């Protein structure tokens, strides 16, 4: 019945708004906090009622040290990066996947890619284009997740709603 | 002087020391609080601690009281405890913006310091804190309180599933209404980060 997620990715990659959304709060436009406090999700997939508690993690570098205390016990990690930042998925097999690795050894993980509504956003293309970059198409996030050894890869957007239960079923389903 | 735990060994030892024989209920009640604690201090802030409003809060509010207010369930020591917040715990014309490439805005953090050094506070609802400085995120957050927590204060100590939904936070809980006193407001420097931060010491009375 109950079970443990930990939500990790690079700085400003959606992390804290993704939670605040499934906690079915409005996505927060003024007053953004940097962690989110306690919540425990209540779940139900395939006749199984999960109570899930969820740890947010500041994804910056100047917080490595501090991670570790959220890490242990952990049964399954939401690892994301954001469809608006290819640099982010870069981030995955590079310092995500070998944390992750080392502190929740064989633990499973879903590959999440958030800010989806920036894939067909033209000021995102624009700004990309800039640095010869596009945002991540479904295939490449697929692709990630296969190479890493995930669960399953999924996308959602906090912003509009789209794919964030979706997100924290597969999680579910996962931690089970 | 207060105790201050410095590592995960330190923590564990004085956790060891603190009393855990809660009934069944009052381990419900406690945990219940720490899988979502908007309900209790959102409620409790918007109806200035009282209860009857909403029967159902009341009923769940004085069932961890009374596992808070229980004799034994208070702290042996004096210690320090921590928790960041976000600005605008000192009210909805502040955002985390007050902090802008690592420094705080010294005019709105002149008019917090203003308005709260020195104050005398009741909150009406309940404080969740760390006995380990680390152990939240904290050093994240754009305030981070220390709370200078006097021997015979009442709450728990949890760190077990038992006891909340969120093990190896090393928290300790005080009660509703409890009332502090806000000695100095003042901005330091992370030595790892670089940048700055809004610290608070609080005293409990
Ligand atoms: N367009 C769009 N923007 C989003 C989405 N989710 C978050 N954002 C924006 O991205 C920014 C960062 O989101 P946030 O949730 O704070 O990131 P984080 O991963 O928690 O960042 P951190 O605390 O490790 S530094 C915010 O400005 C927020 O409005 C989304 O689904 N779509
Ligand atoms: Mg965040």
């Amino acid at each position: 019945i109950r079970k443990k997620l930990v939500i990790v990715g690079d700085g400003a990659c959606g992390k804290t708004c993704l939670l605040i959304v499934n906690s079915k709060d409005q996505f927060p436009e003024v007053y953004v906090p940097t962690v989110f406090e306690n919540y425990v999700a209540d779940i139900e997939v395939d006749g199984k009622q999960v109570e899930l508690a969820l740890w947010d993690t500041a994804g910056q570098e100047d917080y490595d040290r501090l991670r570790p205390l959220s890490y242990p016990d952990t049964d399954v990690i939401l690892m994301c990066f954001s469809i608006d930042s290819p640099d982010s998925l870069e981030n995955i097999p590079e310092k995500w996947t070998p944390e992750v690795k080392h502190f929740c050894p064989n633990v499973p993980i879903i590959l999440v890619g958030n800010k989806k509504d920036l894939r067909n956003d033209e000021h995102t293309r624009r700004e990309l284009a800039k640095m010869k970059q596009e945002p991540v198409k479904p295939e490449e996030g697929r692709d990630m997740a296969n190479r890493i050894g995930a669960f399953g890869y999924m996308e959602c957007s906090a912003k509009t709603k789209d794919g964030v239960r979706e997100v924290f079923e597969m999680a579910t389903r996962a931690a089970l | 002087k207060y105790k201050l735990c410095t590592n995960k060994e330190e923590a564990d030892a004085w956790g060891k020391k603190q009393f855990n024989k809660w009934s069944k209920e009052e381990k419900s009640a406690i945990r219940d609080y720490t899988k979502n604690a908007r309900p209790y201090n959102e409620f409790l802030r918007m109806h200035a601690g009282k209860l009857d409003s909403d029967p159902t809060m009341k009923k769940k509010i004085e069932s961890l009281d009374k596992a808070l207010n229980r004799k034994e369930a208070k702290v042996n020591d004096n210690i320090k405890v921590y928790r960041g917040d976000d600005a605008w715990i000192f009210g909805k014309e502040y955002d985390n913006s007050i902090i802008k490439n690592g420094k705080v805005d010294r005019e709105k953090f002149k008019e917090i310091q203003k308005k709260f050094q020195g104050k005398t506070t009741t909150e009406f609802g309940y404080i969740s804190t760390s006995i380990l400085i680390d152990a939240g995120y904290a050093k994240t957050r754009p305030v981070m309180t220390e709370f200078k927590v006097g021997s015979g204060t009442h709450g728990a100590y949890m760190n077990s599933d038992d006891l909340t939904a969120y093990p190896g936070q090393y928290e300790l809980l005080l009660p509703r209404n409890t009332v502090y006193k806000i000695e100095k407001i003042y901005i330091a420097i992370d030595n790892n980060t670089q940048k700055e931060q809004i610290k608070v010491e609080a005293t409990i009375k």
